[PDB]
């Protein structure tokens, strides 16, 4: 499928690599600072309608990357010295270029990047930052109307950039038709899920990367009224029998 | 007795046969000759049992009327069941499956062999060397001890285990060349394997229990360890958390064979927070597992949240199985890693619901003085901690014991604990650096006890490529050799190697100074192959090049450590080190693997600079530079006192190699007699594809100045 991506050139040092339910929350703030809070409400309207943002990923000039579906990892096996070494350095990776990203769908072979866009500098005194690459940035992905790109997403990313600016362009995924799907966002699921990754929050997110079968994920709202956006991002994913 | 513990003691004894023949002792065949050992073991203290056992070393014409005999009625056992356990333990000791003198090959190089010892971890290292004949004596004197042991001992699988594995342990179970397995680890793999068939109601067969899948292998793996140990908010809780994660998963591993009956003869191994047991495959069996799988990640969730799970599987196996055909063992551990691995991509996947510190204190505190622990129900007067199934009452020199399991360190005999309670063993490297007071050193005195800088020294360890050697192995009791002697490296040997024994066998390692007496170390973690230790950074420095070398001996050259460095501020957190070795340790993992990070440093990004040191370049680079430059004792030598600027100056050079290696100006830089190695261009490292000595320096430089100010 086609997405608009959503590119962040940063200005300076990050200190998240913000996923999906952040972004939403910035999202949300802005928009209500922008419009008021009855569009935040048409927004949440749009969401819980179809609309999705995954979780930002890194970029390196031409080079989108994607978070590593967890339905490689039983699968890896399909030398004896050379598997159990690359075993574990292919179950580390935690991103993969959009290249291989769409063959470890379809459960073909595939590799890793060698070296990854992003150095998490922790200087004493403690605390820490993202050390960008020359011509490498951070993205995320809109799927849904325009008309709600243009009327909400766009204008909030603006506003959030003034840290960063923001360019966006067209992006396509291919991704095998299948039950089965990733999630290219971090969500709070209705069903149980297939395979995943705890994230915690308080809240417990599955992560990035791992897989559901026809589960959307939901919103939440609370009082401290703020939503929380928990809604999975679904591509199509072929899993081994196991 | 009844039939479980007769099917348990019958496959544990089937061949104590062995060590008596090889004594010279009564002149049958093994067989003959162990039934006569324990029936005169049986007149000698009255205890006729025995005589009951030592129907195992031996038409079934002769053999219903010698077990008619004895009296079936005085031990309350049918005597249909005793044929029953004759039959089952005769066949567990096919599955688990010539010169008297021959000893037990290493496991770990099947070319060299143990000298026969008993297992002790004060008296020395167990080396595998060259192949000495063992003499007739010296199982001699082992029958006899063997026999006076017996003699005390209270008939109980957990008592009997623990000299059966003192005295047995360095004894060829068939003395055949090349021969790896323990004799001790062949007996409680076929007491294993004999009482899952007994579970399992097999009877009457002479392949229903071997061709059907009527077994269990059981893996038990812990996921997010380091996680639940490091990240925190000091050493003494630090090492608390590491306690405490033992007995959890010793309450875990209890409660499995409580619930399905069985005996520590069914724990192949139990280290590192990873634990497999052979069962029965009942549908019994299978629900008492599925109930306390649930119970135990309800219980770890709500105490630590998503911090620590308890991953567990089994799959149902087959004797068939348990060894070589055309290597199916393996293949059979190889699907079950896979529901392993499968159920840690669905942690608390037992939860439905998922989806809508004092007391450790005290425990670190009252961390020295403690024999043990006493698993006790959880409501119970003195319970320190919980686990999922037990509360845990602590052990003192003079107190009571108290508990139907008492878990006792760093021994194998029971000493004044009742009868009753079954006696279970397990050991730690629990070496520290004593304070004034009687509590365990702080990060801040360790750092204070260096040599020059005052930093605080971590190191963390791990064994190469250790699955692709557990995998060759063909059989369980294979397995169980394996297993234990690997654990009993790092739990039973790393305190001696800190306390500076092993001199001979380990040699001249890098140092900075005298070893000490009573070493500024504080083990964190040691055990299954993998270690965390700091301690001042000099004496740390030093204790991997220790450790790599007695790991070097102890097996037989066959195996290699990945060893991750770092020295660093005493008031930097724990969590910070931790994943800095960690990185450090992966990365030499990563770039080949027996080599050690020594100290972090500066390098061209060319694909050409490996920032890890393999052991024996790094231990050749200390014996060339450092004697040339450094005296010894935080003391540089005496022609480099007002020159101490001159090293200096080879760092900045080395800079400048680091901008480019292709620039040749280090050249043009360069008494001169001193690093002559450098001053050259080197020609066949060009050709090689690889450094200029002048990169490599710097490991060496670094340590001697950090050392020196």
């Amino acid at each position: 499928p086609k997405f608009i991506a959503v590119k962040l050139i940063p200005k300076g040092p990050f200190r998240d690599i913000p996923r999906a339910d952040t972004l939403f929350g910035a999202i949300g703030n802005a928009i209500s600072a922008i419009h008021g809070q009855s569009a935040v409400e048409e927004l949440v309207d749009a969401f819980v309608g179809g609309a999705r943002i995954s979780s930002a990923f890194p970029y390196s000039g031409d080079t989108y990357y994607l978070p590593k579906p967890l339905s490689v990892e039983p699968a890896l096996e399909g030398d004896e010295e050379e598997r159990y070494t690359t075993a574990k350095r292919l179950r580390k990776a935690k991103y993969l270029d959009l290249k291989n990203f769409e063959l470890a769908l379809r459960l073909r072979p595939f590799t890793i990047p060698e070296e990854i866009p992003y150095a998490r500098v922790d200087v004493p005194r403690f605390w820490e930052e993202i050390r960008f690459r020359e011509k490498s940035g951070v993205y995320f992905l809109y799927s849904g109307p325009r008309e709600v790109f243009d009327g909400y997403i766009a204008p909030a990313m603006r506003f959030l950039g003034d840290l960063f600016e923001v360019e966006f362009h067209e992006m396509k995924i291919d991704a095998p038709g299948s039950e089965y799907s990733v999630t290219l966002s971090n969500a709070l699921p209705t069903k149980t899920p297939v395979l995943w990754r705890l994230l915690r929050k308080r809240m417990t997110f599955i992560a990035e990367g791992s897989i559901v079968k026809n589960d959307p994920g939901g919103m939440e709202r609370l009082e401290l009224e703020v939503y929380v956006y928990g809604l999975t991002f679904p591509l199509g994913v072929e899993l081994p029998e196991g | 007795m009844e039939i479980d513990e007769l099917t348990a003691l019958g496959g544990l004894l089937h061949d104590i046969g062995k060590p008596v023949q090889r004594a010279g002792l009564y002149s049958g065949d093994h067989s003959t000759q162990g039934a006569r050992f324990l029936r005169d073991l049986a007149e000698n203290t009255g205890r006729a049992e025995y005589e009951l056992l030592s129907l195992f070393s031996e038409n079934d014409e002769l053999m219903i009327r010698r077990i008619k005999e004895l009296s079936p009625e005085r031990f309350g056992l049918t005597m249909e069941d005793v044929l029953n356990a004759l039959w089952i333990v005769y066949e567990a000791d096919n599955l688990a499956s010539p010169q008297a003198s021959r000893p037990l090959y290493s496991v770990f190089n099947p070319g060299k062999a143990y000298p026969w010892a008993e297992l002790d971890f004060e008296k020395e290292l167990p080396v595998p060397g060259d192949v000495f004949s063992i003499r007739s004596q010296d199982y001699r004197e082992l029958v006899k001890r063997l026999w006076e042991e017996l003699s005390k001992a209270k008939l109980r699988s957990d008592r009997l285990l623990p000299v059966l594995e003192k005295y047995l342990t360095f004894v060829s179970s068939v003395t055949s060349e090349g021969n790896i397995i323990s004799l001790y680890d062949h007996m409680r793999m076929t007491s294993a394997i004999a009482l899952a068939m007994l579970r399992a109601g097999c009877t009457a067969e002479d392949g229903r229990c071997r061709k059907e899948k009527r077994f269990l292998l059981i893996e038990g793996d812990f996921s997010g360890i380091q996680d639940f140990i490091y990240r925190v908010s000091t050493l003494k809780y630090l090492r608390a958390r590491s306690a405490y994660l033992e007995l959890i998963g010793w309450d875990v591993v209890l409660e499995i064979l409580s619930r399905l009956g069985l005996t520590r003869a069914n724990v192949v191994f139990n280290a590192g927070g990873h634990f497999m047991i052979i069962a029965q495959n009942t549908p019994d069996a299978v629900k008492e597992l599925e109930e306390i799988r649930a119970k135990a990640v309800e219980w770890l969730y709500r105490e630590f949240e998503s911090d620590l799970y308890l991953a567990i599987e089994w799959e149902p196996v087959s004797g068939r199985e348990f060894g070589r055909e055309g290597n199916l063992f393996a293949e059979a551990r190889k699907r079950l890693k896979h529901k392993l691995t499968v159920r840690k991509l669905k942690r608390f996947g037992e939860i439905k619901g998922l989806f809508e510190c004092n007391r450790l204190v005290s425990l670190g505190g009252n961390l020295p003085k403690l024999l043990g622990f006493g698993r006790t129900a959880k409501n119970d007067a003195g319970v320190l901690v919980e686990g999922p199934f037990s509360g845990f009452v602590p052990y003192l020199q003079g107190g009571r014991p108290v508990g139907e399991q008492i878990l006792v360190k760093n021994t194998l005999n029971p000493g004044e604990i009742p009868e009753s309670a079954q006696f279970v063993p397990y050991f730690v490297a629990d070496y520290f650096k004593k304070d004034p007071k009687g509590g365990v050193a702080t990060f801040e005195e360790l750092s204070m006890a260096s040599t020059g800088t005052r930093r605080l020294g971590v190191m963390k360890g791990d064994v190469d490529r250790l699955g692709e050697f557990f995998s060759s192995m063909d059989s369980p009791s294979k397995l169980a050799t394996a297993s234990r002697f690997m654990d009993y490296f790092f739990k039973g040997y790393i305190g001696a190697i800190i306390e500076g024994k092993f001199g001979y066998i380990i040699g001249d390692v890098p140092s900075l100074r005298d070893w000490p007496e009573e070493p500024d170390i504080v083990v964190v973690y040691a055990g299954g192959d993998d270690f965390f230790i700091v301690g001042a950074w000099d004496q740390i420095f030093e204790l991997a090049f220790r450790v790599r070398r007695a790991f070097n001996a102890y097996t037989g050259g066959k195996l290699t450590l990945s060893v991750g460095l770092g020295y660093f501020d005493e008031r930097t957190p724990i969590y910070r080190m931790a994943d800095v070795v960690s990185e450090r340790l992966d990365t030499a993992k990563d770039e080949g693997r027996n080599r050690v990070f020594v100290v972090g440093r500066s390098r061209p990004l060319d694909g050409k600079h490996k920032l890890s040191y393999e052991w024996n370049h790094y231990e050749e680079l200390w014996r060339t530079y450092a004697p040339r430059i450094y005296a010894g004792n935080g003391r540089l030598k005496g022609k480099l006192e007002s020159k101490k600027g001159l090293l200096w100056k080879l760092l900045e050079i080395r800079e400048l190699y680091v901008r480019d290696p292709n620039d040749v100006r280090w050249a043009y830089l360069t008494l001169s007699d001193l690093f002559p190695e450098l001053v050259g261009i080197d020609t066949k490292a060009v050709e090689r594809k690889e450094p200029q000595p002048v990169y490599w320096v710097d490991g060496v430089l670094k340590i001697v100045l950090m050392a020196v100010r």
